[PDB]
Protein backbone atom coordinates (compact mmCIF):
# COMPACT_ATOMS: atom_id res chain seq x y z
CA UNK A 1 0.00 0.00 0.00
CA UNK A 2 2.51 2.57 -1.19
CA UNK A 3 1.84 6.00 -0.36
CA UNK A 4 0.58 8.93 -2.43
CA UNK A 5 3.88 10.71 -3.28
CA UNK A 6 3.94 14.29 -1.36
CA UNK A 7 6.99 15.98 -1.79
CA UNK A 8 8.73 19.33 -0.52
CA UNK A 9 10.14 20.58 -3.55
CA UNK A 10 7.54 20.22 -6.41
CA UNK A 11 3.47 20.29 -5.98
CA UNK A 12 2.52 19.82 -9.60
CA UNK A 13 -0.88 20.61 -9.77
CA UNK A 14 -0.82 22.75 -6.34
CA UNK A 15 -2.74 20.66 -3.77
CA UNK A 16 -2.40 21.58 -0.18
CA UNK A 17 -2.06 18.84 1.96
CA UNK A 18 -2.05 17.80 5.69
CA UNK A 19 0.87 20.01 7.30
CA UNK A 20 2.91 16.51 8.84
CA UNK A 21 2.83 15.30 5.01
CA UNK A 22 5.20 17.67 3.68
CA UNK A 23 7.86 17.61 6.01
CA UNK A 24 23.20 10.21 20.39
CA UNK A 25 26.87 10.86 21.07
CA UNK A 26 30.38 9.33 21.36
CA UNK A 27 31.46 9.79 24.98
CA UNK A 28 34.59 11.60 24.17
CA UNK A 29 33.41 15.13 24.54
CA UNK A 30 33.00 14.15 28.10
CA UNK A 31 36.17 12.89 27.58
CA UNK A 32 36.92 16.56 26.54
CA UNK A 33 35.48 19.41 28.48
CA UNK A 34 35.82 17.33 31.59
CA UNK A 35 39.69 17.15 31.18
CA UNK A 36 39.46 20.54 29.76
CA UNK A 37 38.11 21.82 33.15
CA UNK A 38 40.57 19.32 34.70
CA UNK A 39 43.77 21.25 32.97
CA UNK A 40 41.74 24.54 33.76
CA UNK A 41 41.72 24.30 37.55
CA UNK A 42 45.59 23.19 37.48
CA UNK A 43 46.01 26.32 35.96
CA UNK A 44 44.01 28.25 38.01
CA UNK A 45 46.03 26.76 40.81
CA UNK B 1 36.79 25.43 -46.27
CA UNK B 2 36.87 27.68 -49.31
CA UNK B 3 39.35 29.25 -47.18
CA UNK B 4 41.80 27.10 -47.88
CA UNK B 5 41.80 27.40 -51.75
CA UNK B 6 41.07 31.51 -51.13
CA UNK B 7 44.50 31.37 -48.87
CA UNK B 8 46.09 28.99 -51.70
CA UNK B 9 44.58 31.52 -54.79
CA UNK B 10 46.38 34.64 -52.52
CA UNK B 11 49.29 32.54 -51.83
CA UNK B 12 49.65 31.56 -55.78
CA UNK B 13 49.28 35.76 -56.25
CA UNK B 14 51.70 35.99 -53.79
CA UNK B 15 54.18 34.26 -56.11
CA UNK B 16 53.21 34.78 -59.34
CA UNK B 17 53.03 38.34 -58.91
CA UNK B 18 56.57 38.88 -58.02
CA UNK B 19 57.30 36.55 -60.59
CA UNK B 20 55.70 38.61 -63.15
CA UNK B 21 56.90 41.71 -61.50
CA UNK B 22 60.54 41.39 -61.57
CA UNK B 23 61.88 44.52 -63.49
CA UNK B 24 58.08 45.80 -63.66
CA UNK B 25 57.25 47.01 -60.09
CA UNK B 26 53.80 47.17 -58.89
CA UNK B 27 50.29 47.34 -60.73
CA UNK B 28 47.45 45.56 -62.84
CA UNK B 29 48.13 43.45 -65.80
CA UNK B 30 49.26 40.24 -64.63
CA UNK B 31 46.16 37.65 -66.28
CA UNK B 32 48.53 34.44 -65.85
CA UNK B 33 45.52 32.82 -64.30
CA UNK B 34 46.41 29.04 -64.59
CA UNK B 35 47.29 27.50 -61.30
CA UNK B 36 44.48 29.54 -59.11
CA UNK B 37 41.98 28.00 -61.92
CA UNK B 38 43.43 24.74 -60.98
CA UNK B 39 42.95 25.09 -57.58
CA UNK B 40 39.48 26.33 -57.92
CA UNK B 41 38.98 23.26 -60.08
CA UNK B 42 39.97 21.15 -57.41
CA UNK B 43 37.76 22.70 -55.07
CA UNK B 44 35.00 21.62 -57.80
CA UNK B 45 36.46 17.71 -58.11
CA UNK B 46 35.90 18.46 -54.11
CA UNK B 47 32.54 19.68 -54.01
CA UNK B 48 30.66 17.79 -56.74
CA UNK B 49 29.59 14.62 -54.82
CA UNK B 50 29.07 17.19 -51.44
CA UNK B 51 26.91 19.04 -53.94
CA UNK B 52 25.04 16.29 -55.24
CA UNK B 53 24.19 14.89 -51.70
CA UNK B 54 23.01 18.46 -50.13
CA UNK B 55 20.81 19.28 -53.24
CA UNK B 56 19.59 15.88 -53.75
CA UNK B 57 18.77 15.75 -49.55
CA UNK B 58 16.91 19.66 -50.37
CA UNK B 59 15.17 18.90 -53.91
CA UNK B 60 13.87 15.81 -52.11
CA UNK B 61 12.69 17.50 -49.42
CA UNK B 62 10.98 19.88 -51.82
CA UNK B 63 9.17 16.53 -53.91
CA UNK B 64 9.15 13.50 -51.54
CA UNK B 65 8.96 15.44 -48.35
CA UNK B 66 10.90 15.51 -44.98
CA UNK B 67 11.14 11.49 -43.35
CA UNK C 1 47.91 61.34 14.71
CA UNK C 2 51.16 60.95 16.79
CA UNK C 3 50.95 57.28 17.48
CA UNK C 4 50.01 56.98 13.51
CA UNK C 5 52.41 58.23 12.26
CA UNK C 6 54.58 56.16 14.57
CA UNK C 7 53.31 53.26 13.38
CA UNK C 8 53.49 54.19 10.09
CA UNK C 9 57.18 54.66 11.00
CA UNK C 10 57.46 51.30 12.77
CA UNK C 11 55.81 49.30 9.66
CA UNK C 12 57.71 51.11 6.92
CA UNK C 13 61.26 50.45 8.48
CA UNK D 1 51.00 42.22 22.07
CA UNK D 2 49.48 39.16 21.81
CA UNK D 3 50.52 38.36 18.20
CA UNK D 4 54.36 37.68 17.97
CA UNK D 5 56.18 38.67 14.82
CA UNK D 6 56.40 35.55 13.01
CA UNK D 7 52.84 35.39 12.75
CA UNK D 8 51.53 36.63 8.95
CA UNK D 9 49.90 38.54 7.41
CA UNK D 10 51.10 41.63 10.01
CA UNK D 11 49.86 44.91 9.11
CA UNK D 12 53.62 46.10 8.71
CA UNK D 13 53.73 44.85 4.89
CA UNK D 14 52.01 44.50 2.25
CA UNK D 15 52.59 40.33 1.12
CA UNK D 16 55.83 41.39 -1.27
CA UNK D 17 57.68 42.98 1.18
CA UNK D 18 57.03 40.46 3.37
CA UNK D 19 58.78 38.13 0.96
CA UNK D 20 61.60 41.04 0.85
CA UNK D 21 62.15 41.02 4.29
CA UNK D 22 61.85 37.25 4.42
CA UNK D 23 64.61 36.60 2.02
CA UNK D 24 66.68 39.80 3.54
CA UNK D 25 66.43 37.77 6.86
CA UNK D 26 67.34 34.92 5.57
CA UNK D 27 70.37 36.14 4.10
CA UNK D 28 70.99 38.14 7.80
CA UNK D 29 71.89 35.20 8.98
CA UNK D 30 75.22 34.98 10.94
CA UNK D 31 76.97 32.67 8.82
CA UNK D 32 74.16 31.11 6.71
CA UNK D 33 75.57 30.56 3.16
CA UNK D 34 78.65 29.01 4.47
CA UNK D 35 79.44 26.00 3.96
CA UNK D 36 83.31 25.30 4.42
CA UNK D 37 82.72 23.67 7.64
CA UNK D 38 79.66 21.18 6.52
CA UNK D 39 76.82 22.84 7.19
CA UNK D 40 73.48 22.44 6.01
CA UNK D 41 70.42 25.11 5.70
CA UNK D 42 66.64 23.74 5.56
CA UNK D 43 63.56 26.21 4.57
CA UNK D 44 60.48 24.04 4.54
CA UNK D 45 57.21 25.24 3.52
CA UNK D 46 53.58 23.52 4.23
CA UNK D 47 49.91 24.02 4.69
CA UNK D 48 48.54 23.91 8.04
CA UNK D 49 46.09 21.32 6.50
CA UNK D 50 42.23 22.14 7.15
CA UNK D 51 42.92 23.95 10.27
CA UNK D 52 39.80 25.38 10.15
CA UNK D 53 37.93 22.61 9.64
CA UNK D 54 38.89 20.80 12.24
CA UNK D 55 38.63 22.89 15.30
CA UNK D 56 36.94 21.72 18.14
CA UNK D 57 34.93 24.36 19.90
CA UNK D 58 35.33 22.50 23.25
CA UNK D 59 39.02 23.45 23.04
CA UNK D 60 38.37 26.43 21.43
CA UNK D 61 36.56 28.01 23.86
CA UNK D 62 38.74 26.52 26.14
CA UNK D 63 41.93 28.48 24.36
CA UNK D 64 39.54 32.06 24.06
CA UNK D 65 38.86 31.78 27.94
CA UNK D 66 42.67 32.74 28.09
CA UNK D 67 43.00 35.71 26.09
CA UNK D 68 39.34 37.61 25.83
CA UNK D 69 36.53 37.95 28.54
CA UNK D 70 34.73 34.59 28.38
CA UNK D 71 31.49 36.23 27.27
CA UNK D 72 33.26 37.23 24.03
CA UNK D 73 34.50 33.54 23.93
CA UNK D 74 30.89 32.22 24.46
CA UNK D 75 29.73 34.40 21.33
CA UNK D 76 32.55 33.65 19.13
CA UNK D 77 31.81 29.73 20.18
CA UNK D 78 28.11 29.92 19.81
CA UNK D 79 28.53 31.89 16.88
CA UNK D 80 30.72 29.16 14.74
CA UNK D 81 27.97 26.60 15.46
CA UNK D 82 25.23 28.19 13.27
CA UNK D 83 23.17 26.75 10.61
CA UNK D 84 25.06 26.20 7.48
CA UNK D 85 21.65 26.51 4.89
CA UNK D 86 21.85 26.41 1.31
CA UNK D 87 19.21 25.97 -1.36
CA UNK D 88 18.48 22.26 -0.57
CA UNK D 89 20.32 20.97 2.47
CA UNK D 90 20.88 22.84 5.76
CA UNK D 91 23.02 21.54 8.40
CA UNK D 92 24.25 22.33 11.71
CA UNK D 93 27.93 23.03 11.83
CA UNK D 94 29.06 21.27 14.51
CA UNK D 95 32.46 22.05 14.64
CA UNK D 96 35.25 23.79 12.52
CA UNK D 97 35.88 27.13 11.92
CA UNK D 98 33.29 29.05 9.26
CA UNK D 99 35.70 31.39 7.43
CA UNK D 100 33.77 33.68 6.41
CA UNK D 101 32.76 34.93 10.10
CA UNK D 102 34.23 38.88 10.10
CA UNK D 103 36.58 37.74 13.61
CA UNK D 104 37.38 34.46 12.16
CA UNK D 105 40.50 36.13 10.97
CA UNK D 106 41.16 36.39 14.42
CA UNK D 107 40.63 32.69 15.75
CA UNK D 108 42.30 31.56 12.56
CA UNK D 109 45.48 32.97 13.73
CA UNK D 110 45.09 32.45 17.39
CA UNK D 111 44.76 29.02 16.71
CA UNK D 112 46.91 29.13 14.55
CA UNK D 113 49.52 30.60 16.99
CA UNK D 114 48.87 27.40 19.52
CA UNK D 115 50.49 25.76 16.38
CA UNK D 116 53.28 27.35 15.90
CA UNK D 117 53.77 27.11 20.22
CA UNK D 118 53.68 23.20 19.07
CA UNK D 119 56.16 23.68 16.31
CA UNK D 120 58.98 26.27 17.99
CA UNK D 121 58.06 24.57 20.86
CA UNK D 122 58.54 27.15 23.99
CA UNK D 123 61.93 27.72 24.16
CA UNK D 124 62.83 29.29 21.11
CA UNK D 125 59.53 31.12 20.46
CA UNK D 126 60.45 32.70 23.56
CA UNK D 127 63.67 33.17 21.70
CA UNK D 128 61.94 34.75 18.54
CA UNK D 129 59.17 36.53 19.83
CA UNK D 130 62.15 38.10 22.79
CA UNK D 131 61.14 39.53 26.04
CA UNK D 132 57.85 41.20 26.21
CA UNK D 133 59.06 44.63 27.70
CA UNK D 134 60.86 44.67 23.96
CA UNK E 1 1.03 20.60 -17.26
CA UNK E 2 2.09 21.12 -20.11
CA UNK E 3 5.26 18.73 -19.58
CA UNK E 4 4.95 14.77 -18.58
CA UNK E 5 7.16 11.73 -18.01
CA UNK E 6 6.73 9.30 -20.94
CA UNK E 7 4.22 6.54 -20.67
CA UNK E 8 5.61 4.57 -23.42
CA UNK E 9 7.70 4.68 -26.56
CA UNK E 10 7.41 5.86 -29.65
CA UNK E 11 6.66 2.44 -31.46
CA UNK E 12 8.07 1.19 -34.33
CA UNK E 13 5.41 -0.48 -35.70
CA UNK E 14 4.44 3.97 -36.69
CA UNK E 15 8.10 4.05 -38.13
CA UNK E 16 7.31 0.75 -39.68
CA UNK E 17 4.19 2.10 -41.85
CA UNK E 18 5.24 4.99 -43.02
CA UNK E 19 6.66 4.78 -46.56
CA UNK E 20 10.69 6.08 -47.05
CA UNK E 21 11.71 9.56 -48.35
CA UNK E 22 15.10 9.38 -49.80
CA UNK E 23 17.54 11.46 -48.13
CA UNK E 24 20.75 10.35 -48.40
CA UNK E 25 22.03 10.75 -45.17
CA UNK E 26 25.67 12.08 -44.29
CA UNK E 27 26.48 9.01 -42.58
CA UNK E 28 25.07 5.90 -44.42
CA UNK E 29 27.23 6.73 -47.26
CA UNK E 30 29.20 3.34 -48.31
CA UNK E 31 31.84 3.16 -45.80
CA UNK E 32 33.68 -0.12 -43.81
CA UNK E 33 32.10 -1.71 -47.13
CA UNK E 34 34.42 -4.75 -46.16
CA UNK E 35 33.40 -7.29 -43.01
CA UNK E 36 36.50 -8.83 -42.07
CA UNK E 37 35.81 -13.01 -41.23
CA UNK E 38 37.97 -14.71 -38.80
CA UNK E 39 39.99 -17.84 -39.18
CA UNK E 40 37.73 -20.73 -39.17
CA UNK E 41 68.63 17.81 22.58
CA UNK E 42 67.36 20.54 20.80
CA UNK E 43 63.43 19.12 20.42
CA UNK E 44 63.25 18.49 24.11
CA UNK E 45 61.46 22.08 24.84
CA UNK E 46 58.28 21.27 23.17
CA UNK E 47 55.02 18.92 23.85
CA UNK E 48 54.90 16.76 21.04
CA UNK E 49 57.55 14.49 19.11
CA UNK E 50 59.45 11.30 18.36
CA UNK E 51 60.85 11.49 22.25
CA UNK E 52 57.49 12.16 23.55
CA UNK E 53 41.54 -0.33 0.32
CA UNK E 54 38.11 0.32 -1.20
CA UNK E 55 34.58 1.08 -0.15
CA UNK E 56 31.43 0.86 -2.93
CA UNK E 57 30.17 4.16 -1.62
CA UNK E 58 31.16 6.68 -4.43
CA UNK E 59 30.75 10.13 -2.36
CA UNK E 60 31.85 8.41 0.89
CA UNK E 61 35.28 7.22 -0.94
CA UNK E 62 38.78 8.11 -0.34
CA UNK E 63 39.54 9.56 -4.31
CA UNK E 64 36.17 11.57 -3.65
CA UNK E 65 37.16 13.30 -0.28
CA UNK E 66 41.06 13.51 -2.29
CA UNK E 67 38.76 15.80 -4.58
CA UNK E 68 36.99 17.78 -2.78
CA UNK E 69 40.09 18.46 -0.89
CA UNK E 70 41.70 19.34 -3.72
CA UNK E 71 39.36 21.34 -5.74
CA UNK E 72 37.46 24.13 -2.86
CA UNK E 73 40.50 25.75 -1.38
CA UNK F 1 9.97 30.81 11.74
CA UNK F 2 9.18 27.46 10.36
CA UNK F 3 12.21 25.72 11.73
CA UNK F 4 12.23 27.82 15.21
CA UNK F 5 7.96 27.92 16.08
CA UNK F 6 5.96 26.29 13.70
CA UNK F 7 7.42 23.49 12.87
CA UNK F 8 5.51 20.98 15.08
CA UNK F 9 7.75 18.21 14.80
CA UNK F 10 9.90 19.77 16.94
CA UNK F 11 9.09 19.67 20.84
CA UNK F 12 7.85 23.13 22.75
CA UNK F 13 6.63 21.16 26.17
CA UNK F 14 8.33 21.28 30.00
CA UNK F 15 11.33 19.62 30.11
CA UNK F 16 11.55 16.36 32.34
CA UNK F 17 14.24 16.34 35.42
CA UNK F 18 15.98 13.74 33.20
CA UNK F 19 15.93 16.31 30.11
CA UNK F 20 17.14 19.29 32.65
CA UNK F 21 19.83 17.04 34.36
CA UNK F 22 21.22 16.28 31.04
CA UNK F 23 21.25 19.62 29.72
CA UNK F 24 23.10 20.98 32.47
CA UNK F 25 25.62 18.26 31.39
CA UNK F 26 25.52 19.02 28.25
CA UNK F 27 25.72 22.19 28.45
CA UNK F 28 29.24 21.34 30.39
CA UNK F 29 30.10 19.11 27.60
CA UNK F 30 29.42 20.99 25.06
CA UNK F 31 29.75 24.75 26.23
CA UNK F 32 28.05 27.13 23.83
CA UNK F 33 26.98 24.92 21.31
CA UNK F 34 23.64 25.70 21.40
CA UNK F 35 22.73 24.31 17.40
CA UNK F 36 24.32 21.23 18.66
CA UNK F 37 22.68 20.72 21.71
CA UNK F 38 19.35 21.79 19.88
CA UNK F 39 20.09 18.59 17.52
CA UNK F 40 20.75 16.08 20.33
CA UNK F 41 17.51 17.49 22.43
CA UNK F 42 15.35 17.90 19.09
CA UNK F 43 14.13 20.55 20.61
CA UNK F 44 14.34 24.76 19.72
CA UNK F 45 18.01 26.36 20.06
CA UNK F 46 16.35 28.92 22.04
CA UNK F 47 14.04 27.32 23.77
CA UNK F 48 17.10 25.25 25.11
CA UNK F 49 19.01 28.77 25.88
O1 LIG G 1 48.48 45.46 -49.35
P1 LIG G 1 49.82 44.90 -49.76
O2 LIG G 1 50.46 44.23 -48.57
O3 LIG G 1 50.71 46.00 -50.29
O4 LIG G 1 49.60 43.83 -50.94
C1 LIG G 1 48.86 44.16 -52.10
C2 LIG G 1 47.57 43.37 -52.09
O5 LIG G 1 47.88 41.99 -51.96
P2 LIG G 1 47.35 41.19 -50.68
O6 LIG G 1 46.01 40.59 -51.01
O7 LIG G 1 48.34 40.12 -50.33
O8 LIG G 1 47.21 42.17 -49.53
C3 LIG G 1 46.74 43.58 -53.35
O9 LIG G 1 45.66 42.66 -53.30
P3 LIG G 1 44.18 43.25 -53.10
O10 LIG G 1 44.28 44.51 -52.29
O11 LIG G 1 43.60 43.52 -54.46
O12 LIG G 1 43.35 42.25 -52.34
C4 LIG G 1 47.53 43.37 -54.64
O13 LIG G 1 46.78 43.91 -55.72
P4 LIG G 1 45.97 43.01 -56.78
O14 LIG G 1 45.37 41.82 -56.07
O15 LIG G 1 44.88 43.85 -57.39
O16 LIG G 1 46.90 42.56 -57.87
C5 LIG G 1 48.88 44.07 -54.62
O17 LIG G 1 49.64 43.58 -55.72
P5 LIG G 1 50.07 44.60 -56.88
O18 LIG G 1 49.68 45.99 -56.46
O19 LIG G 1 51.57 44.49 -57.06
O20 LIG G 1 49.36 44.22 -58.15
C6 LIG G 1 49.67 43.81 -53.34
O21 LIG G 1 50.83 44.64 -53.34
P6 LIG G 1 52.29 43.98 -53.20
O22 LIG G 1 52.69 43.40 -54.53
O23 LIG G 1 53.25 45.05 -52.76
O24 LIG G 1 52.23 42.90 -52.16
Amino acid sequence: KIPAAVSNWKNPNGYTVALERRVTINDGFMKLSEALENADKKARQ
Amino acid sequence: KVMHQIRACKDLKHIIYYKFNKNLGKGPGCGFWQPAWRVWLNFLRGTIPLLERYIGNLITRQFEGRS
Amino acid sequence: PERWEIRQLIASG
Amino acid sequence: KLFPNWIKPSDSEIPPLLVYKWTQGINNLSEIWDVSRGQSAVLLETTLGEMAEKIDFTLLNRLLRLIVDPNIADYITAKNNVVINFKDMSHVNKYGLIRGLKFASFIFQYYGLVIDLLLLGQERATDLAGPANN
Amino acid sequence: TSHRPQLEARSGAKAAAYTPTGIEHARLLPGHTTLKYRKFSWRKGTAFGRHKGYINDMTKSEYHQEFLHKHVR
Amino acid sequence: RWNEYLNPKLNFTEFSKEEDAQLLDLARELPNQWRTIADMMARPAQVCV
